[PDB]
């Protein structure tokens, strides 16, 4: 019998609860009745979008930038001080329909926001986005993987986009796994105890290891002492004694001759251990930092023991006939052991004429992929030593001739030898001369063509455009680089290669490619050959 | 000591970071574990996580002296109905027994199982 | 009764990047249960420390367990009965600096003070809890007593 309504009816609950049992002073009731001061503009809301229909757009941008509003709504009036209250109180009509809805990043910002209170309204989310079908896909915060249902399912399917991604998608997608699995420790020991399961396959699971090993190392970076996780996940603690030995060495992060003189009288003997013990990449890391800075002297006594321990994990085969081994070989750790001790003297000997007279040797040693590996540590530690290009024979392309050497002898080090390349590249060399840096520039741009050739060609031509667009450096290297790539190349042509060499060839100095070649026609016959391949250029 | 309940949530009650922390081998003598197991349903599921993957970090030495009261521990740990707790129990159950770490995780867990399944699945595929 | 803090600490570390000083080295310390850090420059000559010690220290704001708030003047003759006498090294110096882990918009938790006695410094970081009795720019007192 109030009679008193603007817009107040759609408040039509809470307003016929105070109606009829209204009593006493109904003054606050009757306010709050025509609190409403406004017209219908809950329907002249909607009215707005008959509005945009005679505006720019009338499309779905409005209602989302609505939803948007009544999200910053949502988190500006967010109900902290009652929000485990109001979690535990109702959740079943609203929470399931705003997860059916609206689960976009209304629930996962609230989950952001706090996440300690909310629990009814945490679990009932979560048990939610895994209802979504594909996967914990809204859940995506370093944070709201504390809950081991989630969290198992987020690791599958983040697990399933890198061994679907690949080599490339290794460099993209590991940061993003490894922030999660790092967050926690307990975390990152139920992630490699799934790694171990999964690699226990010999059918695929040499992937899973390597992104074991890829989280391991980015726990060494981040700052755990994983390396005793991950000797507890191996087979190595079978056997105690030189497990303990590593676990130590690992946690010290160090090469102690005593403790190696430990590990060698454990090995070489007629009872050795099972060889995944020695095959961790951070131990032959620390082997690298140990035995090839181009300081860091060893004591000439114990050498030979380490040369024979690198040997060992770099050399033998085994065949494992139901967890057991009947046949291994040493028949070629002679040689490795010969290499990497002739590596070790050239690099301990540091007199440059004698490594210009040696490269013979060198070349010889560097068809061994540990002495190449090796090689290519130490040319990193040497060349990057800041003004070192102060001798010059033609702009110092020696060290750079092995970066050559170890580009061809393999393949497995690319990546490495890309990244030593595109680290010297962007490093800017004070004290030298202008024209001295750009052929210095020029000689690493050489390097690149080398590594183009030799099969690594899709990393080194993304870097080019990535340095043509972002960030930019000479545009005449960019041109050298294009010259010389294209004074080589015929087709066929891989439709990956066009689709990448293009747009630096297209855009941004079309004139400057041909000057004089005449004999051979310059980049019209690869624009030719790109009109011919695609379906026009798209 | 006394009060070591509190004694170990001070140490290591400090939620904001989950990781093992350093000198956890100089945290957890065997007086301190034998004063831990009668205690250990009462302290945080945080620090009881804590020091359950402080436990893995102890040399081999201490944990071959004492090795009955850190499976007590654990028997204790897996029992509670946190699923971290149970998770990293049902783990760390075999490492002081043999020195390493559990691989069957495959019964009582549906998760395990259906983490396993798909992923024996995709690794088949994706060689 | 006048004191502002107090807790046993364990010498973990002695000046472990080199000493700088000859006469004066830090020590890293962390306490027997509070869960703090404590890095204390001491005068090794007319007292040393050694790694593995445990001492007691108690900052207060003066030694007169009346706490009846002295200056700050060098006064040997004054025979009222100190709280020095229950310890073996006492340092006097100022509070300069609390830094904390704060945020704009809740509290601190962990906070960090600093204190110089004449020269030597010493960061006590720990929980707000037990450091809250520090103020910047007041003047404390050290009192460490080692023990077995």
């Amino acid at each position: 019998x109030x009679x008193x309504x603007x817009x107040x009816x759609x408040x039509x609950x809470x307003x016929x609860x105070x109606x009829x049992x209204x009593x006493x002073x109904x003054x606050x009731x009757x306010x709050x009745x025509x609190x409403x001061x406004x017209x219908x503009x809950q329907t002249v809301n909607l009215l707005a979008e008959w509005l945009i229909q005679t505006g720019v757009e009338p499309v779905q941008v409005q209602e989302t930038v609505e939803n948007h509003l009544k999200s910053l709504l949502i988190k500006h009036f967010d109900p902290r001080k009652a929000d485990s209250i109001f979690t535990e109180e109702g959740e079943t009509p609203a929470w399931l329909e705003q997860m059916i809805a609206h689960t976009t990043w209304r629930d996962l910002f609230y989950k952001l926001a706090e996440a300690h209170p909310d629990c009814l309204m945490l679990n009932f989310t979560v048990k939610l986005i895994s209802d979504a079908g594909y996967q914990g896909e809204i859940t995506s915060v370093s944070t709201a993987c504390q809950q081991l249902e989630v969290f198992s399912r987020v690791l599958r399917t983040s697990l399933a986009t890198i061994l679907d991604g690949g080599e490339e998608n290794l460099e993209k997608n590991l940061p993003e796994f490894a922030k999660m699995v790092c967050h926690g420790e307990h975390t990152y020991l139920f992630a490699q105890a799934m790694m171990s399961v999964l690699a226990q396959e010999e059918q695929g699971g040499s992937a899973v290891r390597r992104i074991a090993q890829e989280v391991q190392r980015f726990a060494q970076e981040k700052g755990h002492d994983a390396s005793q996780i991950t000797l507890a996940l191996g087979t190595a603690a079978s056997y105690p004694r030189a497990c303990q030995a590593l676990g130590a060495m690992l946690s010290k992060g160090a090469l102690n001759p005593a403790d190696i003189t430990v590990l060698f009288k454990m090995f070489t003997s007629m009872d050795p251990p099972p060889v995944e013990l020695i095959r961790v990449p951070a131990f032959l890391d620390l082997f690298m930092q140990s035995l090839f800075k181009p300081g860091a002297r060893i004591n000439q006594d114990h050498k030979h023991k380490y040369i024979h321990i690198l040997a060992y994990a770099a050399s033998v085969v085994e065949t494992w006939k139901k967890n057991k081994r009947v046949s291994i070989n040493k028949d070629e750790l002679k040689s490795t052991s010969k290499a990497v001790e002739t590596v070790h003297n050239l690099c301990c000997n540091e007199n440059a004429s004698e490594l210009v007279a040696e490269l013979s040797t060198l070349y010889q040693c560097i068809r061994f992929p540990v002495v190449a590996m090796g090689v290519l540590k130490w040319v990193d530690w040497t060349v990057s030593e800041p003004r070192y290009f102060q001798l010059q024979t033609d702009h110092t392309p020696v060290h750079l001739a092995l970066l050559d050497e170890i580009s061809t002898c393999h393949q497995l080090l690319h990546p490495q030898v890309l990244q030593l390349l595109v680290k010297l590249f962007e490093t800017e060399h004070s004290q030298l001369d202008v024209m001295e840096q750009l052929e210095l520039k020029k000689t690493l741009l050489d390097r690149m063509v080398h590594l183009l050739s030799r099969g690594y060609v899709l990393p080194v031509v993304s870097y080019i455009r990535k340095c043509l667009e972002k960030l930019d450096t000479d545009i005449s290297l960019i041109r050298y680089f294009v010259t010389e790539v294209l004074d080589v190349i015929a087709p066929p042509y891989t439709s990956d290669f066009v689709q990448l060499f293009l747009p630096i060839l297209e855009n941004d100095s079309i004139a400057g490619t041909i000057k004089t070649e005449g004999e051979h026609d310059p980049v019209t016959e690869f624009i030719a050959h790109c009109k011919s391949n695609f379906i026009m250029v798209n | 000591e006394s009060d070591t309940g509190l004694w170990l949530h001070n140490k290591l009650g400090a939620t904001d970071e989950l990781w093992a922390p350093p000198s956890i081998a100089s945290l957890l003598t065997a007086a301190v574990i034998d004063n831990i197991r009668l205690c250990f349903h009462g302290l945080s599921s945080a620090v009881k996580l804590k020091l359950l993957l402080g436990t893995l970090h102890l040399p081999r030495r201490t944990v071959d002296e004492m090795k009955g009261a850190l499976m007590e521990i654990i028997q204790l740990a897996s029992l509670d109905s946190d699923p971290w707790v149970l998770m990293v129990a049902d783990i760390l159950k075999s490492f002081p027994d043999t020195g390493s770490l559990n691989l069957e995780l495959e019964e009582q867990n549906p998760n395990v199982q259906d983490i396993l399944g798909e992923l024996r699945e995709k690794v088949g595929e994706c060689e | 009764a006048g004191i502002l803090f107090e807790d046993i600490f364990d010498v973990k570390d002695i000046d472990p990047e080199g000493k700088k000083f000859d006469r004066v080295s830090r020590l890293h310390c962390e306490s027997e249960s509070f869960k703090m850090d404590l890095i204390l420059d001491v005068n090794i000559q007319i007292y040393p420390v050694d790694l593995g010690d445990k001492f007691r220290l108690v900052i207060a704001s003066t030694l007169y367990e009346d706490g009846t708030l002295d200056d700050g003047e060098y006064n040997p003759t004054d025979d009222r009965p100190s709280r020095a006498d229950q310890f073996e090294y006492v340092m006097y110096g100022k509070v300069y600096r609390i830094e904390g882990d704060e945020t704009s918009t809740e509290a601190a938790t962990r906070l960090s003070a600093y204190v110089s006695y004449g020269g030597l410094l010493m960061r006590l970081q720990g929980d707000a809890n037990n450091l809250h009795g520090f103020e910047v720019d007041s003047r404390v007192y050290l009192l460490m007593k080692k023990l077995a």
